RNA sequence: GGCAAACAUCAUUUGGCCUUAAAUGGGAUUCUGUGAGAGGGGAUCCCUCCAUUGACAGCUGGACUGUUCUUUGGGGCCUUAUGUGGUGUUUG
RNA sequence: GGCAAACAUCAUUUGGCCUUAAAUGGGAUUCUGUGAGAGGGGAUCCCUCCAUUGACAGCUGGACUGUUCUUUGGGGCCUUAUGUGGUGUUUG
């Protein structure tokens, strides 16, 4: 019941705007304070803004004051983060979090539930969807070993990317690697699955790649020559 | 404003070992300190509040204590799923401020890597580029060395590697090394191999193939 | 949260009708089965009727079959009992009960919440309001002992009557006896309170009598001769 | 058509004592037996269902067991507030049927009643009747004898009494005896007295008054 | 030197309104598995605060105050945040 | 003798629909103090059912089978009530 759903992230050029929203369930906003906290890639956690919808009171980090404006519409039971005049140094994952209200208190306590977050990257490059290739077994090993297959997702921007297998039906033995930035200023990542050497000749394994920024979706069968 | 100095930055310990992370506050915060666990790519979950109270759904092997303006988090019997980064926060005054974090690696026994090599797809060679992938699956520790040999001559600087986060259940890593070439260069050679040296390998291992078949 | 409030009771002639209703809170009627259970004064428990508002299905005790009709309005979240052709032997307290629905079951379980009930008396007599008299001390004991004073509520019909003292501010030491039926076919009861013998000449002790059947209320201060 | 024969009809036990009420069913009911507690003037609350499971918020000093088609309720450490009538019910088949009930008195030490007598009000005599009230406050056991003597002549047939339910805290009774007369008869005599005999009274107690004093 | 104030520091820390004669806080034993914010609730006992009845003291009334005693009582609706104490420094 | 049905008795007991290769049930150790139906949840091992990939076997291919080995998997939407077995009696 109790959940938070960030939306509104994505790519933006420097100087532009973005309006993230967090849609809450299972509790009334008027009995909490909502917060946006970002995580610069590699850095730790930086609180950004807060709001108590019961009162309408807001507070901002000195690093966004006058560029950002937090708010809430209690009828939609959601909260918003307007981001104006954005800079590169604003690129981060942006979580919204809840602090449950308590009448016995005299200031607010810790952040007791966090949404999964959304990625906001502020850059001058433009979104182009990736390419996807099969990485299929070589059929080297006999009865001693099991075989490995995979997909390669090359030459895309911006982050993030999501990969699945059999629409989520195959998970045991699966590693999706972190993308590494290539010489072209493009990202490239791989996802692999381990399977018994015997299951290749019968089972069909399909990989589901999704790059939501460019509206890109690909399914590729991975079997041998 | 209030500074949360957290130490150590990183540590590794075996399953069952007791673990104490420490967070020192620039000034008085009194009990208004929370501890968060962030597992890679996941949203942080709250563990300890009021310096010592466990949040609902927190295993009892966690605990926190306050000593003046120093605060500690303690895992009395470390578990594999406890691989995470841990963050303190004060909520004594505003703005709320965080510690720098503490990543917690799990130290286990040596596990040899399973190795695979994948030639580039004909679909990629038809795009104008060649990617050759070498896969190091489910080994420990993270320290491993992957060499590339194109007809037995060592390569440097045209490969890139990425490593999984430590698996939260078997505490192993997986590594991916891609050897990226132009299509044309690939048609110049026959033997492509990656050579792996790692702690649980007595002799170093090479997986190879002949071009195509 | 969970409560049931019967209403519709009272005095009724033999041969007449009455329509009890039970107003439920804190749960949906459609996810329970509702029941009426009556208690003849002194006797035990007799199930009367049941209903599953989800299905509309009803069942009745053979002793009311065809005179009574259980029913339910699922929007009002209340349930009803039509009582026709009543007889003297129908006089009782009438409780409604809830049985919580559970999907894993294969028939209905116990009655897990009961309303306080409403009194249904079926008689040929008419409503008569009570008279209230003081029961005052004799002044036998001095400052060592405590004294007793009280109110006598005589010649009323039908049951019940309720007594409080000093508007409910004095509760320790108070006994309201069960009413007894008089040779005149009328009820009569006493309520008493013990107080320190020393406080009589200064403190005020007033009894609050309420006979809701006749819409009668009397406050009578009780002091000695 | 299933009958729940419940026994005993009544019992009394000291605070702290274990108590067992039993209910035997005419035919197989299997676990579909509930047990209810009804306190005077209150609605029954459910205690035991499925013959042995406690409903939420029921003290654990309650329990139930099934033995074939016999079911017993056990209050393992009886408490003063447990004075009630207790009922079994089957819900195996319909119609549902209840036991006849079991009343539970609490046995405490003997306490003699303190006695009070109340002449009729001037406010009532003007209506034609005199009610004389005798009050026996806070005694145990319930058995007490109230005689009315008008000018030292024992009365017959003009008194009625009622007794409170056992106090849910001190486990005592209070009794009220009323002596009803016509104003005319009442004004014929001088001394009005109730004479009480009870277990904790060595000699009988009489509380009296003279009419116009 | 007595103060205010700002700042530092450590420590501690729910805060109101209405009605009322008054509208505290803590301890113990025990019941309650979330049955409405379990940071709960119930029962019973002890202390403490407020009010209150007797008694007693203050010449005696009305008050009013007090007490190693005594009686009876202590309601309702709220709260969405940075108060308070010690120390230091600096200013007026 | 056999098979039904009704009744008696004791015992036991959620029942469907859609998609699907298939859409069971239980046990132990341990974490979870209700997070929204705790009559829960997760983890680890186990047993068990259904299906399934390989192995051995039924001459070999369909197929299909197994007290043995093996891979992997076991979804969704409902439910508002009297089912089932043992025994006895009566009737056809």
């Amino acid at each position: 019941e109790v959940q938070l759903v960030e939306s509104g992230g994505g790519l933006v050029q420097p100087g532009g705007s973005l309006r993230l929203s967090c849609a809450a369930s299972g509790f009334s906003l008027s009995s909490s304070s909502m917060h946006w906290v970002r995580q610069a890639p590699g850095k730790g956690l930086e609180w950004v803004a807060s709001i108590s919808p019961y009162s309408g009171s807001t507070s901002y980090a000195d690093s966004v004051k006058g560029r950002f404006t937090i708010s809430a519409d209690t009828s939609k039971n959601t909260a918003y983060l307007q981001m104006n005049s954005l800079r590169a140094e604003d690129t981060a994952v942006y979580y919204c979090a809840r602090t449950k209200y308590h009448y016995k208190n005299y200031y607010w306590w810790a952040l007791d539930y966090w949404g999964q977050g959304t990625l906001v990257t502020v850059s001058s490059a433009s979104t182009k969807g990736p390419s996807v290739f099969p990485l299929a077994p070589s059929s080297k090993s006999t009865s001693g070993g099991t075989a490995a297959l995979g997909c390669l997702v090359k030459d895309y921007f911006p982050e993030p990317v999501t990969v699945s297998w059999n629409s989520g039906a195959l998970t045991s033995g699966v590693h999706t690697f972190p993308a590494v930035l290539q010489s072209s200023g493009l990202y490239s990542l791989s996802s692999v699955v381990t399977v018994p050497s015997s299951s290749l000749g019968t089972q069909t394994y399909i990989c589901n790649v999704n790059h939501k920024p460019s509206n890109t979706k690909v399914d590729k069968k991975v079997e041998p020559k | 404003d209030i500074q949360m100095t957290q130490s150590p930055s990183s540590l590794s310990a075996s399953v069952g070992d007791r673990v104490t992370i420490t967070c020192r506050a620039s000034q008085s915060v009194y009990y208004s300190v929370a501890w968060y666990q962030q597992k890679p790519g996941k949203a942080p979950k709250l563990l300890i509040y009021s310096a010592s109270y466990l949040y609902s759904g927190v295993p009892s092997r966690f605990s926190g204590s306050r000593s003046g303006t120093d605060f500690t988090l303690t895992i009395s019997s470390l578990q594999p799923e406890d691989f995470a980064t841990y963050y303190c926060q004060q909520y004594r005054r505003r703005p709320i401020t965080f510690g720098q974090g503490t990543k917690v690696e799990i130290k286990r026994t040596v596990a040899a890597p399973s190795v695979f090599i994948f030639p580039p797809s004909d679909e990629q060679l038809k795009s104008g580029t060649a990617s050759v992938v070498c896969l190091l699956n489910n080994f420990y520790p993270r320290e491993a060395k992957v060499q590339w040999k194109v007809d037995n001559a060592l390569q440097s600087g045209n490969s890139q590697e990425s490593v999984t986060e430590q698996d939260s259940k078997d505490s192993t890593y997986s590594l991916s090394s891609t050897l990226t070439l132009s299509k044309a260069d690939y048609e110049k050679h026959k033997v492509y191999a990656c050579e792996v040296t790692h702690q649980g390998l007595s002799s170093p291992v090479t997986k190879s193939f002949n071009r195509g078949e």
